[PDB]
């Protein structure tokens, strides 16, 4: 039709322009990064404003284009990502509002800060001191204070702004044909036009419920566990029936029960593999890991690093630290590392290579289908490449490790355990942090029982109980950053069951042998192969074909992250044989 | 602040 090849032409004028002022605004931002200065922050300021007025011109003119007209998918992809009215459909006085709400919520957060009210002159922020005291502190009581402190000093301000905030989102959402802003944020998983490969912005609240009920029994079993062992670390402060206290659970929400391992780890006797002295005995240097990151994704069959990577990169310190992978455009791939010669910033080395390799991977789609599949790929992607190079067998293929290494089952049962701390802990409480706020943009939660949800979901769902009782004066979700910077979260339970998922599917094409955690996917090209096919996709495609690609399914699953699991599922089992295993809603701190 | 190629955009 004319509209819609009028629609091609405009895209792809849009491509072209778009390429060149995208490249330079990347350029100018990884200017800053690398080397801070009023310079850079100025050319960095030209380039962003550039960019930003030229997508608002680019919004307005991609309007001329109904996708009602529209019948090629593609086209009608990158139309839409173009004309999305978002805050703007708004009168210019609730979008004024909202964005004040916005940039408010945004500053009481990061500029919280609470003070001992016997000498108030003396202050915590929430990185470093409030995080020391949640990660460290074996002090019941000074726990309780940081943790009350905080919500009580930064949720109490952002209650009413949050309120606020829910209205206008609403407002918006629902003017662009949305139910509420919670389906207007599962609008991001959405698919329609494709046969048998089609996602509505409801199936995502049924997935996420089913594989939810699927790993209930494991997070019970390591809640089980994790309690009888924070008893002997809080005598007398823990029921053995009841929820875990909000305030004793390794940082200041409990999203990840990392820094409990040193209070839970089953064998203390057995120290957990650390190649760092190793690496350093054989004079390893930055190059060194990012070159061996390189070398493990040829062996699957991937291209080495760019030319360019190699020149234009920052592996070493001279800047902003950050480690990130930078793609420019024009075949300009760049990481940004200030590596350190440790086994963690080798794991990173792969992790960020592995983002490089999926933007290598799609180079070729148009620019605006120059993106993951869906909000979770990228990371998983990243993610299975430490999976794979940390195991021992990896290790040893390099030669960082001994050849006759064999790792003990204590060890095993350690490293899974510290893996499920933070990977089995932190999905229930994102499961239902993003249920209370899909609920209140609902409509489901009046205002006068925010927080009685709040807690009764935190003691159902997560097992975890508030140490005082909250009154409706706070907001206790808006303490964490996500809630009160206004970004979805699910994305953090999706992508982790991707990621197994991948690297399941990944170790069965390497016809890998034993548990799946110790898979290493080194040298095996059909591996390669299967996760290209996905990767060169880039957002083309739906993202359940693009996961079908790797994985033959069309859908999220959670039976493989329980694969991983599994020999510590069993051990935790014996383990609580003489345990309660789930807990009672009943019991609080305080009652 | 850097670009990205999907909404926002322009993010920090
Ligand atoms: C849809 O059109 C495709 C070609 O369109 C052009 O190429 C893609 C990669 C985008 O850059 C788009 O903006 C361009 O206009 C065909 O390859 C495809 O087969 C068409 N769809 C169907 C179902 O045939
Ligand atoms: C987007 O909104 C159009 C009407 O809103 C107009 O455009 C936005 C960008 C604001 O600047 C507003 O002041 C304007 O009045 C609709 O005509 C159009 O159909 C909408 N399209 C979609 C996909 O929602
Ligand atoms: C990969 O192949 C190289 C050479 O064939 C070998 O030295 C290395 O140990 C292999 N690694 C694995 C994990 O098979
Ligand atoms: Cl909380
Ligand atoms: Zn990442």
């Amino acid at each position: 039709s004319t509209i819609e090849e009028q629609a091609k032409t405009f895209l792809d004028k849009f491509n072209h322009e778009a390429e060149d002022l995208f490249y330079q605004s990347s350029l100018a931002s990884w200017n800053y990064n690398t080397n801070i200065t009023e310079e850079n922050v100025q050319n960095m300021n030209n380039a962003g404003d550039k960019w930003s007025a030229f997508l608002k011109e680019q919004s307005t003119l991609a309007q001329m284009y109904p996708l009602q007209e529209i019948q090629n998918l593609t086209v009608k992809l990158q139309l839409q990502a173009l004309q999305q009215n978002g805050s703007s459909v708004l009168s210019e006085d609730k979008s004024k509002r909202l964005n004040t709400i916005l940039n408010t919520m945004s500053t009481i957060y990061s500029t919280g800060k609470v003070c001992n009210p016997d000498n108030p002159q003396e202050c915590l922020l929430l990185e470093p001191g409030l995080n020391e005291i949640m990660a460290n502190s074996l002090d019941y009581n000074e726990r309780l204070w940081a943790w009350e402190s905080w919500r009580s000093e930064v949720g109490k301000q952002l209650r009413p702004l949050y309120e606020e905030y829910v209205v206008l989102k609403n407002e918006m959402a629902r003017a662009n044909h949305y139910e509420d802003y919670g389906d207007y944020w599962r609008g991001d998983y959405e698919v329609n036009g494709v046969d048998g490969y089609d996602y509505s912005r409801g199936q995502l609240i049924e997935d996420v419920e089913h594989t939810f009920e699927e790993i209930k029994p494991l997070y019970e079993h390591l809640h089980a566990y994790v309690r009888a062992k924070l008893m002997n670390a809080y005598p007398s402060y823990i029921s053995p029936i009841g929820c875990l206290p909000a305030h004793l659970l390794g940082d200041m929400w409990g999203r990840f029960w990392t820094n409990l391992y040193s209070l839970t780890v089953p064998f203390g006797q057995k120290p957990n593999i650390d190649v760092t002295d190793a690496m350093v005995d054989q004079a390893w240097d930055a190059q060194r890991i990012f070159k061996e990151a390189e070398k493990f994704f040829v062996s699957v069959g991937l291209p080495n690093m760019t030319q360019g990577f190699w020149e234009n990169s920052m592996l070493t310190d001279p800047a902003v630290c950050h480690p990130t992978a930078w793609d420019l455009g024009k075949g300009d791939f760049r990481i940004l590392m200030c590596t350190k010669v440790t086994m963690d910033d080798f794991l990173t080395a792969h992790h960020e290579m592995g983002h490089i390799q999926y933007d290598m991977a799609y180079a070729a789609q148009p620019f605006l289908l120059r993106n993951g599949a869906n909000e979770g790929f990228h990371e998983a992607v990243g993610e299975i490449m430490s999976l794979s190079a940390a195991t021992p067998k990896h290790l040893k293929s390099i030669g960082l490790l001994s050849p006759d290494f064999q790792e003990d089952n204590e060890t095993e049962i350690n490293f899974l355990l510290k893996q499920a701390l933070t990977i089995v802990g932190t999905l229930p409480f994102t499961y239902m942090l993003e249920k209370w706020r899909w609920m209140v943009f609902k409509g489901e939660i009046p205002k006068d029982q925010w927080m009685k949800k709040w807690w009764e979901m935190k003691r159902e769902i997560v097992g975890v109980v508030e140490p005082v009782p909250h009154d409706e004066t706070y907001c206790d979700p808006a303490s964490l950053f996500h809630v009160s910077n206004d970004y979805s979260f699910i994305r953090y339970y999706t992508r982790t069951l991707y990621q197994f998922q991948f690297q399941e599917a990944l170790c069965q094409a390497a016809k890998h042998e034993g548990p799946l955690h110790k898979c290493d996917i080194s040298n095996s090209t059909e591996a390669g192969q299967k996760l290209f096919n996905m990767l060169r996709l880039g957002k083309s495609e739906p993202w359940t074909l693009a996961l079908e690609n790797v994985v033959g399914a069309k859908n999220m699953n959670v039976r493989p992250l329980l694969n991983y699991f599994e020999p510590l599922f069993t051990w935790l089992k014996d383990q609580n044989k003489n345990s309660f295993v789930g807990w009672s809603t009943d019991w609080s701190p305080y009652a | 602040a850097r670009p990205l190629r999907h909404r926002p955009w322009y993010v920090s």
